[PDB]
């Protein structure tokens, strides 16, 4: 029922984040804690957790040894993306907005 | 080659005040990457303005906020090798001032001395700051000394300036190890006259 609809949209967000950023949420405690009925649609919380766990700004020097999985995305979409200042954290938030909206 | 990171008018910014972080180099970098390391790390991709044989880019903070304070560093890139970024610039700490009690700056033996006289500026406060910063107007290198004695219920850091050679207006700040980008209200400027 609605419980099934909730899990369907949560999995869509999880799959969306993983395929768009080229990362895996397996073992990622901060992100998995937010995959709930209320916290799975808050783009601000998810964007903040991706930055906290995957440390995208650390990809400037190759990444934090703890998780350099987001670096291919960071390089393609920010550091070597092909005027005004562009914030890395803004780009991440804007990407999460599209994943959440195109999830259904 | 290592770019240069500057703050205009300076790295010591007041809350809600404006500051411009300038990234520049003699090497023609098409893009500049400004990294902030602090409570909320972020990287900004600035477009390089090639002019006068120097490439430069500005990052303007219209209203200074706590989340924007931190250690900034500039990296340079060229569309030729977009994956090979330059060595970072020397770190620039953007500090928010005016958050704690204004310390008191006094001169010993006095604020007006004959050349060759040993002067020692004394920074004091009721608050137990972990560090005191003595700034000479014009100079960028601030002097940090923890507190030595305790006088009249106030902790004090005494900065010996050695024999007098030239004058200057000095200011004083206090900081805490746990809040590194938040400093005290500036002390009232003390004019030393040799
Ligand atoms: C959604 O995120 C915002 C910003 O953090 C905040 O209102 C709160 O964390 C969340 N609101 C909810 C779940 O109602
Ligand atoms: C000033 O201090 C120096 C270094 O301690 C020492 O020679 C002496 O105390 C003073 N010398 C003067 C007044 O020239």
């Amino acid at each position: 029922g609605e419980a099934a609809r909730i899990a369907a949209a949560i999995d869509a967000v999880i799959k969306g984040i993983e395929t768009k950023f080229g990362v895996s949420t397996n073992g990622v405690l901060g992100l998995k804690s937010l995959f709930t009925a209320n916290n799975y649609n808050n783009a601000t919380k998810i964007a903040g957790a991706i930055i906290e766990e995957y440390k995208p700004s650390s990809c400037l020097t190759g990444g934090s040894g703890a998780d350099n999985s987001i670096c291919p995305w960071a390089m393609e979409n920010f550091f070597a993306a092909r005027r005004e200042a562009v914030s890395m954290n803004d780009v991440i938030e804007k990407t999460v907005k599209t994943i959440v909206s195109d999830a259904p | 080659r290592k770019p240069s990171l500057l703050a205009h008018p300076g790295p010591l910014v007041k809350s809600e005040e404006t500051v411009i972080l300038q990234c520049w180099s003699d090497v023609m970098f098409e893009h500049f990457l400004l990294h902030r390391e602090g409570m909320f790390n972020d990287t900004l991709r600035l477009i390089g303005e090639h002019h006068d044989g120097v490439s430069k880019a500005n990052f303007s903070i219209s209203r200074m906020t706590q989340d924007l304070a931190g250690t900034y560093r500039c990296y340079g890139s060229v569309t030729h090798s977009p994956y090979q970024v330059s060595a970072p610039s020397d770190p620039l700490d953007i500090v928010i001032i005016g958050l704690y009690e204004k310390p008191s700056l006094s001169a010993q033996p006095g604020p007006t001395v004959l050349a060759g006289e040993n002067v020692t500026l004394s920074c004091s406060s009721r608050s137990s700051y972990d560090m005191y910063h003595l700034s000479r107007e014009g100079e960028a290198h601030e002097r940090r000394l923890p507190a030595g004695p305790k006088v009249n219920g106030t902790f004090q850091a005494d900065f010996p300036l050695g024999p007098a050679t030239h004058g200057g207006t000095y200011r004083c700040f206090g900081s805490f190890h746990d809040s590194p980008y938040e400093w005290s209200k500036s002390s009232d400027p003390l004019l030393v006259s040799v």
